[PDB]
């Protein structure tokens, strides 16, 4: 059903209330421009419970701080020290993301498929 | 690099 509908590609604002716990996701990128992408969403974590983030999403900013051209560690530092309420502006970029994970590609609906 | 946050 849903899985055949196109994944929205416009930027989205996601407000996560995580208090003093991890956001519950992994980031890759931050080397030479690339950008910061979500590579994994932890089951049960705040990011998962938000139901608004997914692997392949690029983190454009955290609490107003532009992360488009952030380095890996600084981006991590920004997220970890973002505070209890984290406002992320994210944008689905599967083609860009697919470059990181082995044997991964994008299907007609924009879904990241790994072979 | 990959970091869990």
């Amino acid at each position: 059903f849903l899985g055949e509908e196109d994944i929205p590609r416009e930027p989205r604002r996601i407000v996560i209330h995580r208090g003093s716990t991890g956001l519950g996701f992994n980031i890759i990128g931050g080397e030479d421009g690339e950008g910061i992408f979500i590579s994994f969403i932890l089951a049960g974590g705040p990011a998962d419970l938000s139901g608004e983030l997914r692997k392949g999403d690029q983190i454009l900013s955290v609490n107003g701080v532009d992360l488009r051209n952030a380095s890996h560690e600084q981006a991590a530092i920004a997220l970890k020290n973002a505070g209890q309420t984290v406002t992320i502006i994210a944008q689905y970029k599967p083609e860009e993301y697919s470059r990181f994970e082995a044997n991964s590609r994008v299907n007609s609906s924009g879904r990241i498929v790994t072979n | 690099k990959q970091t869990s946050v």
